[PDB]
This record gives C-alpha cells, structure tokens and sequence, in this order.
C-alpha cells in the first residue's frame, strides 16, 4: 500500500507524543492504533495472498471507521481532481448559420 | 422513574460544585470516588445497565462476568426456567430436584453440573474513558453536588475551618435532596403504572412469574364473559 | 502504472509456488 | 490528461462522458486508452475492480489526433442500473508515454471523475424552500441536507471515495 | 501499491497464454 | 485492479530479467 | 542451518518444508540428517519426542551437494492430523563436523521451525472487521485475539513453546477452515 | 538440564534480596521457591530415573506455572531463530519463458 | 542491492552482516565499495558520518561473483560498545554503473539498515506476558512493550531514523544483558 | 540436558545391538 | 550434540543395573 | 530426543575408554 505505512507511523508518533505531553491517552484508542497496525502488518506479510477484492472492500470500509475516530488517525489525503458536479468548458461554433433537418450543427 | 437517563459525562458535576470558593481543590479523582459511594448509597436500580450474558457450569461452578454488580435473574439456558437463591449447605459435597444458585466473587455456585445459564446483571454504564457515566438529572446532580460539599465541609469541619452552622445547613439541603432524588427515581411512570395495575387487580392471582424472567408480571389479566 | 521490487516480490512469491523444476517431472 | 464534460443527461437517459488529452506539447505521444464505468457497489480503491459495469476500448471505434478525444453518451438503461439512485466512477488510461521534459508529478496515465445525478437533490431543495415558505422557518433537514452535500463533496475532492459511499447510502439512498 | 488474490490470477493466466 | 498491456509486458521485462 | 519456506499450502493440503544449509565456507562438511514432525500434543522441550508425527531420512531420497538443500510437500491428511488446529513443530538435523575455525555459537547442529494454519486468523479478522463496520465500535474480542497472538509470537520467539501450546489449546483451538 | 539450577539460584538469590532490602516476602511466594527448588533437588538426583516422557511433559508444563507467578521465578529465555510466519526467501529462474503442459517452469 | 542477513548473534558476540547485490542481468558491473558501520551517537542524515565505528572496503581482496556477495562478522567486543544498548547503522556503498533501461529508483547506489538487539527487549516483555491470561484488566504493560517496539520498527522502515534515535534512546538505552563471556564455551 | 527412560532404553538396547 | 560428564555418570549408573560380574554367574 | 548414530559412537567411546 505504501499508506498505510504512514498512518500507522503518524498515528503511533502521536501517540508517544501525548504520553510525552500528558501522561495518559485513553485505552479506547489504543485499541483502535492496536487494531490500525495489525492490520497494517497483517496486509504487508505473508497474509496478503489470501485477499479477495470483496475482502478488501470490507477491509477498507471497515478501516475506515477509524479514520476521524481519534486525533491520532486522521482522514487521509488522495491527490483528486474531480467533484461531484464538474465543468462545461466546451464550445460553440456553427457552421454559416446552418442547421440539420431538426437541430443546430457544428464544426 | 418518569423522565429519563440522559448520559453525561463525570466533570459536569465539577462544572456546578466549583462554583464554590471552599470546593475549588476537588478533582476528578475525588469526584470520581465520591460519586461512586453516593450511586452506592442510593442504590438505585434506573441507573445501571442492564446486560444477559451466557456463561457455562463446569461442576456446580461458573465464571462470572467482569462489570457485574448485582444479578437480576439467572435461568437454565435450554428450558428457560429461573433459579431461585441457594438454601443448601452441602451441594457440591456428596455422602457415602428444584434447581438454585448463589453467587460471592467472581465464581458462581449452581446445583447443576454441566449446564449453560442465562444472567441478567446490572453494569455501570461507562464512557469512553474507563470511567463512570451519570445521569444528566439535575435533582441527581444537585444531590450528588450537595453529597460532595457535605463530605468536603465534614473534613474542614474536623479541621475546625468551617463554621458548625454551615455544616448544619449543608447537611440538612443534603438530606431533603437525597430524598428528593430518591423518590424522583423510584416513584412509577404511567407505563409502569399499568404494569402495576395488571399486577394488582387480578380476579385469579398470578403468582408464579418468577419462573419466567417476571415477563408476565404485568400483562392484563382477561376473563371471559359467560 | 509502476511497481516497485517489492512488488515484484510479491509475483515471484506467487509464481513460485505454481511452478517447479526438472527433478519434479 | 482531464475532462471537457462528465454529466448525466438533462433528460435522466445518457451519461456523457467526453474525455481528452491535454494540450500541452509533450502529450505528443500520449493517446487515450480506456474508459471503464463502476458504481458504489463495485468501486475498487486501487484502480477499477474486477467484473465492471462497462468497459470501452478506444480502438475499436477508429479506423492518430482522433484518438486524441473521445466522446460517449451510454444509455443508463442499457447498463441495468437506476440513474437516479447510482454513483458512477469514470476511469481513464493512456496507454503513452511522455517525453523526458515532463515536469515531476504531471506523468499520471489515471483520472477518475465522480458522477451524479442532480434532478433529486435539485427536488429535495425545491421542497425544503415549498416548506420554508410556510411560517419562513429554516427546517433542519434543510440544514442537514446541505451539510452532508457538503461533507460528499469533501470526501470527493480529498479522495475519500469510501466514506463518501458511506454517506451516499446512508443519507441519498435510504 | 497493493495486490489481491484476482490480481495475480490475471498475471499469472496472462504469462501462461504468452508461453 | 485493470492492468493495461504495458504493464504486463513490464512485468514479463522483469521476470526475464533474471533469465 | 536455516529454513527456506515453511507453510502451510494455501490450499490447506501440504506441509512445506524447504531446508537449505548454511552456504559458510566452514560449512562444506555440513549435510542434513533428517526432519521431524511434532505436534503439539506430542511436543516436549528436549530435542525432539519419541512417537513422533512424522520422520524422514534423507539418505533414503538421493542416490553430495544434494544433500545440502531439501523440499518437501507432505499431505497433512495423510499425516491423519488437522490442518486448522495443528501446531506442527519441524526439527533438522545435521549429520556433520564443522571446520574448526568455526565462530563460538554458530556449531548448532539442531534447528526447530513452528508452523499455524494462518486461514482461520484470517477469516477472524474479517469476521471482526465486518463487526467493525456496523457502528465503528471495536469488539473488545478482537483487541484480545491481536494480543493472544502477540503472546503467542513473543512464547516462540524466546523459545517458550510450552506455554505457547498452553495459550494455543486454550484460546484458539476452535478453528474454522 | 543445567537452567533448573540456574533459575533456582536466580530465585533464591532475589529472595534474599528482597529479604535484605525488605523483612518481608509473601509466604504464598515462598510456596513457590519452596516447589522449584525441591523438584530441582529431586530431577539432578537419584530420583530422575523413574521419569518417562509423559511425566515430563507434565513436570515441565506445571513448572511454567511458576513462570510469571513471581519476581523471584521468571520466564526462561532458550536461543530459538523461529517464528509463526516464517519468511520466504525462495527465488525464481524462469527457464527460456518455457510454460510446462500446465504449470511454468523453472531451473 | 539488498540484504540477505542482517541480525546480532544472541549470545551478544557478533553483529553478523551478510550483503549480495541483486541477481538481474543490469546489475553486473555494480560492485560492493565499502561497509560502514554506524551507531546511533555518531550518526549525520545523509550518508555515513566522518567519524564512524568501522570501516571495510571490499575491494582490499580477491580481484567477480567474490565482490558480489560480502559477509562481515565483526566482533562486538573490538568496537568497544554494548551489544545490546547499541543500535547500529550498516551502509554498503556500491561501486559501478547499472546498465540503462533499468526502472528508475532501483539504481540507489547506497543502502541503509538498521540493528538491534530483541532479545532484552524480549526479556522486558516477558514480564508483562502473563497479563494477558487475566481478563477484566487491560494488559497495560503488553500493550506498552509491543509499542515502544512497533513504534521503533516503523519509524525505521520509513526513513524517519532521527525520530528512530530518540525513541531509542528513550526506551531502550539502558538495556541489560550478560556481555558475551570471553574464554568460549565447549557444547554442540 | 536431561535423560528420561525411554532415552536409558535405547542407549542400552544399541548397546547390546552393537555387541 | 554434546555430553558432559554428569550425563555420562548417570548413563553409567543406569548399565550397572543391568549388568553383573563373573562371579554372579 | 533422537540421539543420531554419532552420539551412540561418543557413549561406545567414553564406555570403552575404562574398559
């Protein structure tokens, strides 16, 4: 994956760095950084030949539910350049004021 | 009760005591420890939570779950029928019929063998952090406010930094909270009062929903007419 | 659409246990 | 390489996808490859899934510049699946490669391009203003309506296509 | 970059047809 | 996945690499 | 000594064992001796038990650089064992005298290798995974299975089998695959 | 066996550390140094030629009962170079792209 | 270039370093320069120190498949540190051009690995093991152990090794083991 | 090291088997 | 593998069970 | 245990030595 590899880091630097900070971080998500990492290892070892792609459907929707859980794992970022309503930069350009037996006509 | 257990969080009764001067060195730590003795002394059953678990006998012995507090019912898990408390003083001791329970740590001493049973306990309800999680009711938060003051206003008042009025005073607003709160978690609804009814008003009188898990206890007693 | 060693690791790792050698005839 | 126009069909009959090649001078040998269509039930985070909606190759429709755009409108009824309730993800490849001046990160053979269908969302908002001109009081749902639109179109622009289905079935659908 | 089971079925036909 | 032509013969680039 | 590749075939139907030796210069004189199969049922701390599951010779295949490197693939139903809830244990032997300028620590003639059925684990933690996506709560279940197994690995790695198979047998015997 | 003796001196010694620092060890753990070191006495005598393997292997997993019992009884540490999921370090060598009749092929 | 085997032997004697050029065809005229042993008191971002632990060109020996393959098995005694509160840093510098063709990225002339000593930190968490057996209690210790180790491990195998140091120095420094005992021991 | 009986018998039944 | 003297003591102590001398025939 | 045919070897040799 590649990714996974840095949420993982990212989100067990954090937390060292609370227990740096303060001197206490809530078990509730230490189960979820245990859960984050396991899985992790668990798709870049010897496992990841077992893998459907409906398993990885349900690993990724079900990996992210840990996603905005706590501020340790955070969404992450794609490079993306769509949306969901996108934009008309076609133009127009007629043919000497022409038209089809129905309809306008272009170059 | 009639209104209902909105959960929040503990330091929502930190946010109300601190607004007193002499309370202002509480904590969490202390809020935590005197909330838990006020939910113990009240015992009130509308704030825990009610959890069934499974659990197997292995010789007239059983694990017990980690939260448990208090067993509603236990009930063989393939008939059904609930146990009653254990009178017995040799069960599991042999020499050379009605089946009962009794229950101390964290083991759970049956008059069966080898059988599955039903337990229906009451938990705390905690939150995401392993702590205890209170009713947002602000007569159960003036009273747990006022228990907390009480305790704090005893220590000064052995200390002799408080004035004996002042402790009489907390003492009696105390009191007249505590069975405020009672009363207010403890007197029926209308829902429950209908289970109430069908209960008390019955021509044939059911007395034998113990063996069900009191399912019955309140259903309409109907009769035919003739 | 580039792959990385490991990635070919893994196809090595894949292929190698549907083929065998001369001896296994 | 990006889109001219990804849109559904005023008429909620064809799904319109023109697709090109960008115009800058080394793109030169680069050409257009595929177009394979997936919806929220077959999306694939590592590129198209297996067993797609509908898969189009290029060189069958010509017989080198034309290959260059590309223009399709797929009748959403001949793809068995209901215009109104569906996302289609759009994927594209090249099938080419650039010359040795490219500048880092601007080599990518892969697009995708999320697509929706507006007529609902456009009734939704129609219904919420008939409400709110009765007594002028804002409904939440309203409010809600906006802000999950909002928080789809987050997760689009970030990538988040997953949780974006998430929020798609949850809130659109059901 | 990550690999399913579908994925190396498609290699591995792919480098039997070729051989 | 869909992997393109290209791919594929990278892949066989490889494995022949190796030859 | 080492190991090669030691797994249970994705088709839950042969055991490999793929042995090779050390390629040292002071291991010229090194062959292997034979491989023994243990469960852990019939497991014990000292070398390998008596009544074992399966022993093999290696003399008896070839007929010397052979000798060297060694392959297997062993039917386990012919082993008359499971393949889920097995934990195979592999002994090699060496049958050979190391040159003397051989390193303090390096002579160890016996190695061991441990074997799981990875298939169940697997399929738990999709089960648990799917859990996971109703209502983004963690079952408490799997932070404890992550554990267990955390356990387990640390019980191998210092060579503690016996309480591995004790956690083993009691936490994941009951294996669907 | 050579380590019963060296975990049983490790054990005693920490008692008596703790009984130098301390005027106090749990006599429950007592029970324990008391457990370990008699059946040291008894396996490095007269009395270990009555031991079959069964009795071993019972010996060996009662004793790990007293493993992490204690301070003074810990695990022991053994050289081992395995794990659960071993690793595959097996290289592949196409042969003259040649595809057996079904499988490929390699050296 | 890769590693084959890269481990400190567990009776605390010898860092054991065994590289090997990778086998493709692009990759003949590539050769194994030097071996640079690191730690983690003497370590800079980029490329090895000016000042480090050891030094070993390959090429002050036979003059090909020799060069190819490289195996150094340095007492840890000679260095003068600990085996077990060192963590060291093995780069291998190459010496040719790789053929042209080759995917870009796969010609690194340098590489870059990372020692240490598991077996006291296995030790430490054998302590907290048998809180995993008791339920009803979070096996806090368990849970902290396997951290501090995975946190070690991931900032390692991402590059962040500066972030790797620190950690190292906050956990594992103050390790204890028995120093390997000089005279060698007679057993096989 | 540790010997059981099993480990006596067979050192002794070779012993006698080489003599 | 390698014995030590202990362990040939006590193979020693377990053959002088078994065995007599000339005069027990 | 296994005790491989060298071990057997080196308890023939020990034994005979006082032999």
């Amino acid at each position: 994956m590649d990714k996974m590899l840095e949420i993982s880091e990212e989100a067990i630097t954090r937390y060292f760095t609370t227990l740096s900070q303060f001197g206490y971080k809530k078990y509730s998500d230490v189960d979820k950084i245990i859960v984050l990492f396991f899985m992790e290892e668990m798709l870049a070892g010897e496992m990841s030949y077992y893998v459907t792609q409906d398993d990885y459907r349900n690993i990724v929707n079900a990996l992210y539910c840990l996603a905005g859980s706590t501020c340790m794992i955070d969404f992450p970022m794609f490079e993306s350049y769509d949306t969901l309503v996108h934009s008309n930069n076609r133009t127009f350009v007629p043919r000497i004021t022409e038209d089809s037996i129905l309809r306008s006509t272009e170059d | 009760m009639v209104n209902n257990i909105n959960w929040v969080k503990l330091p929502v009764i930190l946010d109300r005591l601190l607004r007193h001067p002499l309370l202002t060195d509480l904590n969490l730590e202390t809020a935590i420890q005197y909330t838990l003795d006020f939910i113990s002394a009240m015992g009130l059953p509308n704030v825990y939570v009610d959890k069934i678990e499974t659990i197997d006998i292995k010789e007239y012995r059983g694990e017990l779950p980690c939260d448990l507090i208090s067993i509603n019912q236990v009930r063989l898990h393939k008939n059904g029928i609930a146990l009653r408390a254990m009178t017995d003083n040799f069960n599991a001791y042999p020499t050379h019929g009605e089946p009962s329970f009794k229950t101390q740590g964290r083991v759970i001493f049956t008059s069966i063998k080898h059988e599955k049973v039903d337990i229906s306990y009451k938990a705390i309800m905690l939150d995401d952090e392993g702590l205890p999680l209170i009713p947002d009711n602000p007569i159960f938060l003036k009273t747990l406010e006022l228990y907390i003051k009480k305790e704090w206003f005893t220590i000064l008042f052995d200390m002799g930094k408080i004035s004996p009025a002042v402790l009489n005073n907390t003492q009696q607003e105390y009191a007249f909270k505590a069975g405020q709160c009672n009363n207010e978690f403890v007197i029926p609804s209308v829902s429950e009062m209908e289970a109430i009814t069908n209960m008390w008003n019955q021509l044939i009188p059911r007395v034998t929903e113990f063996r069900r898990g009191f399912k019955n206890l309140g259903d309409k007693e109907y009769i035919r007419v003739h | 659409m580039f792959f990385t060693q490991e990635d070919y690791r893994k196809i090595e790792k894949w292929l190698l246990a549907n083929s065998r050698k001369d001896t296994d005839f | 390489m990006h889109f001219n126009e990804l849109r559904i069909s005023q008429d909620n009959r064809f799904l319109i996808i023109d697709v090109s090649v960008d115009n800058q001078d080394y793109f030169e040998d680069v050409l257009l490859d595929s177009i394979v269509i997936d919806t929220q039930d077959t999306f694939v985070m590592n590129g198209p899934s297996d067993n797609p909606l509908y898969i189009y190759n290029v060189e069958d429709a010509y017989d080198t510049q034309q290959m260059k755009n590309v223009r399709l409108e797929l009748n959403i009824q001949d793809l068995k699946v209901s215009p109104c309730s569906t996302m289609f993800f759009v994927y594209v490849k090249s099938k080419g490669t650039p010359s040795t001046d490219t500048p880092c990160g601007f080599d990518k053979d892969q697009i995708l391009g999320t697509v929706i269908n507006l007529q609902p969302i456009y009734k939704q908002t129609l219904k919420y203003l008939k409400e709110v001109e009765c007594d002028c009081n804002i409904p939440k749902g309203f409010i809600d309506m906006i802000l999950k639109l909002k928080a789809i179109e987050l997760c689009v622009r970030t990538g988040n296509y997953p949780q974006a289905i998430k929020y798609w079935n949850k809130f659109f659908i059901k």
